[PDB]
């Protein structure tokens, strides 16, 4: 889920 | 507060990504309600249509969370 | 904050969320299709085959609620996943990993210890003995990770202090 989390974080 | 709406979408999504579906649904239903209330304070027709589009996208995500929870609940012990 | 900007910020992550969530839903349905309390290892195995740790986490959060469903053979499948979870940077993954490991230790460590200590004596029994040796190897490896995290809470309690005490015999 890390990639998705960074997308959502940005 | 639009910033509050943006923040609550972010939290709903993070909780869903992390598998905390109970909390995700609190934020998803809360922000759908926040947006709907805000939507109808908007007088410009196209801006309201644009917010309704966003609301529908969030609703899609929330419905996916609800489906995941229904599946998980179906695991009887 | 202007409406257009707020909408833009929200919509950016929508396709990502739709893809991730529909993929997780499908994967969980696959796991569910082989579910039976009579042998929960079958669903755990499917989750491990799908190779998505988020699906393993969701399944462990379910089966961690009833230890009676766990059998010795399930341990050698779950322990490698526990090892991954205890190293996660997500607190909630670490906690699921801790919960499962405490379950295993409290349910199985005496039995594993007894079998391994027994005087030498049957294919089934010999398979079980090799399962026990593998569990011990896996638990011994996990204990070092646990020992490296048991002091993080200082004077306070923590799930890793509990596990270190539960693993004192190793």
């Amino acid at each position: 889920i890390e990639e998705a989390l960074q997308i959502i974080h940005s | 507060s639009l910033q509050m709406i943006v923040e609550n979408v972010k939290l709903a999504r993070e909780y869903a990504l992390l598998g905390n579906y109970d909390s995700a649904m609190v934020y998803y239903q809360g922000v759908l309600d926040q947006m709907n209330k805000y939507l109808y304070s908007v007088k410009d027709t196209h801006l309201r249509q644009k917010w309704q589009q966003v609301w529908q996208e969030i609703n899609v995500e929330a419905k996916q969370v609800k489906d995941i929870m229904k599946t998980l609940e179906s695991f009887k012990l | 904050l202007v409406d257009e900007d707020a909408m833009s910020q929200i919509r950016k992550g929508h396709d990502t969320m739709f893809v991730v969530l529909t993929s997780r839903h499908k994967n969980l349905d696959t796991v569910r299709a082989v579910w039976t309390t009579g042998d929960i290892k079958t669903s755990v195995d499917s989750a491990v085959a799908i190779n998505d740790l988020s699906v393993v986490v969701d399944l462990l959060n379910i089966v961690n609620q009833k230890a009676s469903l766990w059998k010795l053979d399930l341990c050698t499948t779950v322990l490698p996943q526990i090892e991954k979870l205890l190293q996660s940077k997500y607190e909630s993954y670490v906690q699921t990993g801790c919960t499962s490991l405490k379950l295993i230790l409290q349910r199985f460590l005496p039995l594993i210890t007894d079998i391994l200590a027994a005087p030498p004596s049957d294919i089934s029994r010999e398979e079980r003995l090799h399962k026990c040796r593998l569990c011990f190897k896996q638990l011994k490896s996990i204990s070092g990770l646990v020992k490296s995290k048991s002091g993080l809470s200082g004077r306070h309690g923590s799930a890793f202090r509990e596990l270190h005490l539960l693993m004192a015999s190793l």
